[PDB]
């Protein structure tokens, strides 16, 4: 075994993977839906930080 | 499974298109851009809302989906009121 | 799940049919309800009647399979030769021999009258219910019992929908079944199209890619170029088992971070009244008129940084005293606070003073020194750990009432334990912080923004076993010091210590402490006065501090689980009570003496975790934290030699680094990690898998 | 009478401010609770902290002025100020102390019954420490880690929905939505709660959040140790853990848990009767279902509200829910062991060997459920790969290892042959071929020797050093000197997964449901339990079972006849009563169905006392209503002065007193239903009896909605016992919507109205 | 488990009403007090989410129209009490028609 630990993780992790990820799951789902999953990725790849 | 994505999908489709957007109130601290400050979420979306309301009239919406129409929808617009605090001496 | 749903207010197998129809007729998850109501409403309206002859009086066709309805329909044209409608009705009459279809809106009825009406006309008979009980129909309605037990449904349906909170969605097709559309705003369309990580500019592209993906295995190649790139380190154990025995700073020894002097601080002994110390902020001015009064320092004093400041404060304390715990000053107050504010400047009138520099502009942000290992340290721990001769300290509340099973062995063990640690000097430091931190916490709410003396106090009872019938044990509270409150910034609390010693100030651990000479007290016993020193300093007081280090009891507590779980353990192997058998017999690894290890009894050893739960307490710094919170990688590692688990650390480098990055001025955390030291090297020396310099 | 004129006062400031009056009219009323969510009470960041800042002051807390001004002295005793007239609220602050004083010397008497039965809950889970006993002793206790197990247990548990409807009615009438399909069924329950909490004003919102709680059992996930009962639950911490342990327990036990076992074996019979007839096992079963009625400790309930909306789920209950629309899944029946799926998937495959046959094919990974024992196993192409067993009892786990291989399939499955072509294979149920797996099963169920067959059929090793605590026996022990192969024991327990999930689909002809597209969860029958025991049971319509005498038959349905036609209109019982005349009530056409089975030798004799006490009863306030159904009959045949005492009615043997509940005439106190030997009924909608006086609001319901047409006058709920039949009236429902009725012929085949229509279609 | 014999509220420190904070806070509590008004009327309403296709307003209009006609008809209130009642009410009807 091995006890794992991440540091980092956040900042590794990208908003257009999700966004891609996303599009993948909700494929056959509904395109209804799809539209409705697909926008909460792209407020975090257009993001702004104060 | 085959469909597993597909099901998963489906659960989350009746839980929210049922969902009251009040039930949004509910989580931690969110940015109230009304004011441009932190605060708890309840508070924050009552502003959010009410200037929404007194920008182009009050919202009937009641449910998530009509919520998130009308968050697209005001990207489109170009303009937007406000209820903010200014003192005058 | 929204067969989970309709299922729920609706007929079992009423849903069966919505579920079926839903796969051909249509597409949609959701729509099944809204049919669900439709169907069902039909069902109940044609079956309870049947005509005069032995046939029914209606025929449902709607949920029926499509093109079975075509023909079916067709069979009218046969029976009673009326214009074949193109449009597919839901009921066929036989008594009245016309056609039948049902309409049901949420909304004020004429909304969706008029488009049905508008499809259909007067060709058929048609009747449009709304869920509240507003009714409109073509020419003749259905019999007086059906229109009731429907409407009857219909309503309860509806408040079940409204429990559910179900509207909008439920709407009929011209109204909003049309309009199910997520929308698309051209500010979001763009964002999107240009949000995407691919060469695939546009959405649909990337949509494609998606919808239409299956991977071939060249992620094993892949993995493996990753692998080769990655040089990813296969580490062991035994080569690095070294660890660079453990890094630690160099420079001044640490000094005392306490907020309190714990060891060297000295006592004066009053015998409590309940109703005059019930005040404790009134037990001072009784103190006075002992000998308090009379104790004076010197211009002139032992290691101080800001004497005259510090002796007319003194000064000040002791003149309150007289009248009132107070001290009456607006301007002395800003000062000793101070020792300050920084007066401000607007940028926008500053752009000039930049284009013309004066003042010096500048900026600049500041670390804190690094210091070195404590000596002092493990003498402030062996005098926490021996019993004073007073009591006891914490105030524990009394005892609950007992059954045999479970409560007398709770009861016992905690009594036993209780009077073990209760004698103990570290409980008294525990119970001077918390009565006194308690004291403050109360005076910032009492006088916020004013200047108070609070007194560094402890409550205790002696105890007499002499075996003779004394006047009583003696029931007390003695005096460490005066304390002086300054509310500032809400924020951090400025605050001003006082205590008496009986010993010799040392430089190397008191740096903060500015020492005077105080006079004479005198010392005592029978089977000689020696000099006293007054300790000055100041400190920063969060109301968070204040808080947790006001609630130091919690620290029994943590000790209590670690030492009972043992004696549980233990005893659990041999199904015995031998929670007393092990606490008296099972001996546990307390120090080093003369270069040999020693240990104690689990009973006195217990006073070693204690201590050091308190210490926890008092000596808590984000280092701390860090320290501990790595440190458990360390702890891992060494038990993983023990049972010999033949471990692996990836980067023992960084973590040691991470460790050493920790380590800056605590003297906790600096002795804790010496002391590691020690373990590793003792570890080391019992079996090797590990390093000695 | 100024605190409902205020109250309007208030209104009309209120929508006087146009901003208020705005968002007081758009939308529906659901925004109240959107509105209340706009307001947190305060800031929660430092707890602890926040209220030892707190108290600290001296007059911080707020309070009522009115009610201390009332009854007690707002100054001291020990002249320390206590109240003042400084306030934005109402409410006018004060000390700490002064609720203690009234405490101690507030003028107040007679609350403690009042109490203890808002609080049942908990006061009874304080009543049940009391009996028991207890022992003391320590070990390193393997518990059972993972049990979704009921905690507090009550009697009469439902789900959430329906509590809330209980809730709302007992509560308060005023704002209430007629809701029909908990408060028809379950009435009763809603007569005595509605009882002892409407009539005395207190704590409106308290007791219901309270209530809320008195019949939610807490199915937390949560540490066992052997002692599985739902009492032992609320209590364990104290009964144990990891090195604890306690005695003397399982003896005092809420009537519930014997009671839900009761229900068990209600479906096991339940589902004899549909497995009897296989023409069709699912129109059939439904109706054994919807007409058999239970009876609890203090209630009569459906069998149907309790089989949908039971906890338990055994492998009967699965079947009798699987009937109706109750979704129960994460649950997998195999005869008496019970099962659960962690791994993978595969497909069902058809493949014939020599002793046609059903096998899977997938790399899946299952848990195993057997009394007193538990375990894990994979299955790998119809072959057990990996196996370890976590069992007490050696018995149950040599069961254990039987079942999963019975259920695993490998190729020594055909090998043993002993019969089974003779007995097992076709079963005798209008010829019905049963099914392989349980066939083998049976086999095994059978005999001693069966068991030892199967068990030698896979391969026995002696094991290696290594393996001397984990090896298995053929017996059952951890000798290790012969072993079985492919399995290994576990020193302690298996922990149980847990899913929360809900899956539900019709079932085939054969007692056997395809969930989840697939899955054979169904199990057939699980056990043949050939007994017919019951205690105070009811059932209905040819159930196959004979409890139904030719007289008593007479006697009973003659008398149903009359209850149930009667309450719909004029010339039924209702209006008759109302009118005062109780002559075409004697002249009913449903009385002379009944007038032939009465004794000729007195008919007239009865007749005589009969009408004498409908008559006496006909002035208001003092009829029983229950009374007259039992009465009316013997009224038909002209009165002779009989002077001889007609106590005693011979209905063709069998007599029926007035008052003196017997076999034949059942008259419950307290609550409207009747029992006629092992059957009951009851009618709903037009009961007056003076003994409901709680819920004389709720029952005289038999109304139904129409049209809003007529103005007709808004009359309040208690006003609505007045309107007679045929009439159209206007009333306020629930918490805003207002809706018009009539005396009405109730709802009827809410079910069967759809259910035959949909099998015209096909 | 929560035992009733005492319980209170704790009131909210003098911080937040004096910043700007309040003058934004003059909206929430104008939910506040209608919050207040229609519990008044509707006891149940915190417990049971309240329902119905009608307007709050209308709700509370017809529910004292209600509770007036059952306390007067056979409770203790005056009849020119309850035209009175009557009266107030249909003059809120016109300010709440206005906006
Ligand atoms: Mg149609
Ligand atoms: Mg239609």
């Amino acid at each position: 075994n091995i006890t794992g630990d991440n540091s980092k993780w956040n900042e590794c992790q990208q908003p257009e993977a999700y966004l891609a990820l996303l599009a993948y799951i909700t494929k056959d789902s509904s395109d209804l839906m799809k539209d409705l999953c697909s926008v909460a990725p792209v407020l975090f790849c257009n993001k702004f930080v104060k | 499974g085959e469909g597993f994505f597909k099901h998963c999908v489906m659960e989350a489709e009746t839980e929210i298109l049922k969902m009251h957007f009040s039930r949004l109130t509910e989580g931690r601290q969110t940015y109230d851009w009304t004011s441009e400050r932190n605060m708890p979420a309840a508070t924050a979306l009552q502003l959010t809302v009410d200037a929404i309301k007194e920008t182009e009239g009050p919202f009937k919406g009641t449910t998530m989906l009509e919520y998130c129409n009308k968050m697209i929808e005001m990207l489109d617009w170009k303009e937007i009121k406000f209820k903010k605090v200014k003192t005058v001496v | 799940t929204f067969a989970e749903i309709a299922e729920a207010f609706l007929e079992p197998e009423a849903v069966r049919i919505a579920k079926e129809a839903v796969e051909e007729y249509g597409d949609h998850e959701r729509k099944i309800i809204q049919i669900g109501i439709h169907f069902q409403v039909c069902c109940m309206f044609c079956d309870e009647y049947l005509s005069t002859n032995g046939s029914d009086r209606f025929v449902l066709i709607e949920g029926r399979k499509r093109g079975t309805a075509v023909s079916l329909q067709n069979e009218l044209c046969k029976s009673y030769d009326l214009e074949p409608l193109p449009f597919l009705c839901d009921i066929f009459d036989r008594e009245e021999k016309q056609f039948v279809e049902i309409g049901i809106t949420r909304k004020a009825d004429d909304s969706y009258f008029q488009s049905k009406f508008g499809k259909l006309g007067n060709s058929c008979k048609i009747f449009v219910f709304s869920y509240d009980g507003r009714l409109d129909k073509n020419c003749e309605g259905p019999m007086e019992e059906q229109k009731l037990r429907i409407f009857s449904f219909l309503a309860t349906a509806a408040d079940f929908l409204r429990k559910e909170n179900m509207f909008n969605e439920i709407f009929l097709p011209d109204n909003e079944e049309t309009i199910i559309e997520m929308k698309k705003g051209k500010t979001f369309l763009e964002l999107r199209d240009e949000s995407v990580p691919l060469p695939f500019q546009t959405y649909e592209q990337m949509k494609d890619y998606c919808e239409k993906f299956k991977g071939n295995p060249r992620e094993l190649a892949s993995k493996v170029s990753q692998m080769q790139s990655n040089i990813k380190l296969p580490i062991k154990h035994y080569e690095q088992n070294k660890f660079r025995q453990i890094r630690l700073p160099k420079g001044p020894m640490a000094p005392y971070t306490h907020k309190f002097l714990m060891e060297e601080a000295w006592m004066f002994t009053k015998i409590s009244d309940p109703e005059r110390s019930r005040a404790g902020e009134i037990l001072i001015d009784f103190f006075k008129k002992g000998n308090l009064s009379a104790i004076r320092p010197k211009d002139k004093p032992l290691q101080g940084k800001y004497p005259i400041h510090y002796k007319n404060l003194w000064n000040q304390i002791k003149a309150a005293i007289a009248d009132r715990t107070m001290v009456i000053n607006e301007n002395d107050h800003s000062e000793f606070l101070g020792g300050r504010a920084s007066k401000k400047i607007p940028e926008i009138s500053l752009t000039q003073d930049v284009i013309t520099t004066e003042g010096l502009k500048q900026s600049e942000n500041k670390l804190p020194e690094p210091r070195s290992f404590p000596r002092w340290f493990n003498a402030e721990w062996m005098w926490a750990i021996k019993d004073s001769d007073l009591t006891g300290w914490v105030p524990m509340a009394e005892y609950p009432p007992a059954d045999n099973e479970l409560e007398d062995y709770a009861e016992h063990l905690n009594k036993t334990m209780e009077g073990v640690l209760q004698g103990t000097n570290c409980a008294r430091e525990m119970g001077k912080c918390i009565l006194t931190v308690g004291a403050l916490m109360t005076e910032c709410r009492l006088f916020p923004g004013k200047i108070k003396v609070v007194p560094i106090y402890a409550r205790s009872k002696e105890r007499k076993s002499m075996q003779e019938g004394l006047p009583v044990p003696s029931e007390m509270d003695c005096l460490f010091g005066i304390c002086v409150k300054s509310k500032s910034h809400d924020g951090m609390y400025t605050i001003i210590t006082f205590e008496f010693s009986i010993r010799e100030p040392n430089l190397e651990k008191h740096q903060k402490y500015t020492v005077f000479e105080a006079g004479h007290t005198t010392v005592r016993m029978k089977k000689r006065e020696v000099p006293l020193y007054l300790y000055c300093r100041t400190t920063a007081l969060s109301k968070i501090k204040n808080d947790w280090l006001s609630k130091a009891r919690r620290c029994f507590i943590t000790t209590m689980d670690t030492v009972e779980t043992i004696c549980l353990r233990e005893s659990a192997k041999a199904e015995e009570n031998l929670v007393e058998k092990t606490l008296n017999e099972k001996q546990m690894w307390i120090g080093k003496k003369n270069g040999e290890l020693i240990a104690q009894p689990l009973r006195e050893a217990l006073r070693v975790q204690l201590v050091q739960q308190f210490y926890f307490c008092i000596y808590n710094d984000s280092q701390l934290e860090g320290f501990c919170n790595e440190q458990k990688k360390i702890l891992m590692a060494l038990e993983g030699d023990k049972k010999n688990k033949s471990s692996f650390g990836f980067n023992p480098e960084g973590l040691l680094e991470k460790i050493e990055e920790c380590l800056i001025n605590n003297p906790m955390c600096l002795f804790m990690a010496q002391r590691l030291n020690e373990l590793v090297i003792e570890a080391s020396k019992r079996g090797a898998k590990f390093f000695k310099t | 009478m100024s605190l409902l004129l205020t109250i309007a006062k208030e209104y009309k400031r209120l929508c006087q401010d146009a901003k208020a009056a705005q968002m007081m009219t758009v939308g529906t009323v659901s925004n109240y609770t959107t509105f209340k969510k706009w307001t947190t009470s305060r800031k929660e960041k430092n707890p602890s902290l926040r209220m030892r800042w707190a108290m600290s002051s001296k007059f911080p807390i707020i309070a009522n002025k009115r009610m201390l001004e009332e009854a007690q002295i707002p100054k001291e005793h020990n002249n320390v100020a206590l109240w003042e007239d400084t306030e934005k609220r109402d409410h006018v602050l004060a000390s700490a102390s002064c609720i203690n004083y009234w405490n101690f010397c507030g003028p107040c008497v007679n609350n403690s019954e009042v109490i203890k039965e808002v609080y049942k809950s908990r006061f009874g889970r304080l009543e049940r420490r009391k009996e028991i006993m207890w022992k003391e002793l320590r070990f390193t206790l393997v518990d059972r880690q993972r049990r979704r197990v009921d905690t507090q247990p009550v009697e009469q548990r439902l789900r959430t929905g329906e509590i809330k409807d209980l809730q709302m009615w007992t509560l308060f009438e005023d704002e209430a939505p007629l809701a029909s399909k908990f408060i028809l069924d379950n009435y009763g329950l809603v007569k005595e709660m509605r009882s002892k909490f409407a009539n005395k004003p207190l704590n409106k919102e308290v007791v219901a959040h309270m209530l809320e709680k008195q019949f939610n059992p807490e199915s937390r996930f949560l540490p066992v140790f052997g002692a599985i009962r739902p009492e032992r639950m609320e209590l364990i911490h104290a009964l144990g853990g990891e090195t604890w342990i306690q005695e003397a327990n399982t003896a005092g036990i809420s009537n519930v848990d014997q009671r839900k076992n009761d229900i068990r074996a209600v479906c096991r019979k339940v589902c004899l009767a549909a497995n009897a007839s296989i023409m069709n096992a699912k129109s059939k079963l439904v109706e054994y279902i919807k007409s058999t009625s239970m009876r609890i400790g203090e209630t009569e309930r459906k069998l149907e509200e309790l089989i949908l909306e039971t906890d338990d789920v055994s492998p009967e209950v699965t079947l009798c829910k699987s009937a109706l629309g109750g979704q129960l899944g994460k649950t997998l029946s195999f005869g008496p062991m019970l099962l659960k799926k962690i791994s993978g998937s595969g497909v069902k495959v058809k493949d014939t060997v020599y002793i046609q046959f059903e096998y899977w094919s997938e790399q899946e990974e299952f848990y195993g459920e057997y009394k007193s024992a538990t375990a894990l196993f994979s299955r790998k192409e119809r072959s057990l790969e990996w196996i370890t067993i976590g069992g007490g009892i050696n018995e149950d786990r040599k069961r254990l290892l039987a079942m999963c291989m019975i259920f695993c399939r490998d190729g020594d499955y055909f090998k043993d042959a002993p019969a089974t072509i003779t007995m097992a294979d076709l079963s005798t149920k209008l010829g019905r071929e049963i099914p392989y797996q349980y066939v083998m099963m049976n086999w095994i169920q059978k005999s001693e020797d069966n068991l030892e067959a199967l068990l030698y059929s896979r391969g026995i090793v002696e094991t290696n050093p290594g393996k001397m605590g984990s090896s298995m026996g053929i017996d059952g022990s951890k000798r290790a000197i012969k072993s079985l192969r492919a399995v290994t024991i576990q020193s302690g327990k298996i922990d149980m997964p847990e899913s929360k999930e809900k899956i539900h689909l019709e079932l085939s002809d054969n007692l056997e449901a395809f969930d989840s597209s697939g899955r054979i969860v169904a199990t057939i029958l699980d056990l043949p339990s050939d007994k017919k025991v019951t205690f105070q049971d009811v059932s209905f319509q040819h159930p196959d079972l004979a409890v139904l005498r030719d007289e008593k038959t007479a006697i009973t349905k003659g008398y149903e006849a009359l209850i149930k036609r009667l309450g719909t209109g004029d010339n039924d019982i209702p209006s008759l009563i109302a009118k005062k005349d109780y002559l075409s009530l004697y002249n009913l056409p449903e009385v002379k169905l009944m007038a032939p089975l009465i004794r000729p030798n007195r008919k007239g004799v009865y007749s005589r006392v009969a009408r004498k006490l409908v008559s006496t009863q006909v002035t208001t306030g003092h009829y029983s209503l229950h009374e007259l159904i039992k009465v009316l009959p013997f009224t038909y045949f002209a009165p002779k002065q009989g002077m001889f005492e007609g106590r005693l009615f011979f209905s063709n043997d069998s007599f029926v007193e007035p008052g003196v509940n017997n076999n034949v005439f059942s008259w419950s106190k307290a609550d409207s239903s009747k029992i006629y030997c092992h059957g009951i009924a009851i009618r709903v909608p037009l009961v007056v009896g003076d003994e409901h006086m709680d819920t004389s609001l709720a029952l005289l319901e038999g109304f139904s909605v129409c049209e809003n047409d007529p103005r007709a006058p808004m009359v309040t709920r208690q006003d609505l016992i007045d309107v007679g039949f045929g009439q159209k009236v206007r009333l306020f429902v629930g918490q805003g919507s207002v809706r018009t009725f009539k005396r009405t012929a109730s709802q009827r085949a809410a079910s069967s109205d759809v259910n035959k229509n949909v099998k015209k279609i096909k | 488990a929560v035992v009733s014999t005492h319980s209170f509220r704790t009131r909210a420190n003098r911080t937040l009403l004096n910043t700007d904070m309040r003058a934004m806070m003059a909206e929430e509590k104008r939910y506040q007090m209608v919050c207040d008004m229609f519990k008044s009327v509707f006891e149940s309403a915190d417990i049971n989410p309240p329902i119905g296709a009608m307007s709050i307003g209308e709700a509370i209009e017809e529910k004292l129209l209600e509770r007036a006609k059952m306390k007067r008809d056979i409770g203790a209130i005056e009849d020119s009490e309850y035209e009175e009642i009557k009266d107030i009410i249909r003059d809120a009807k016109k300010a709440r028609l206005e906006s």
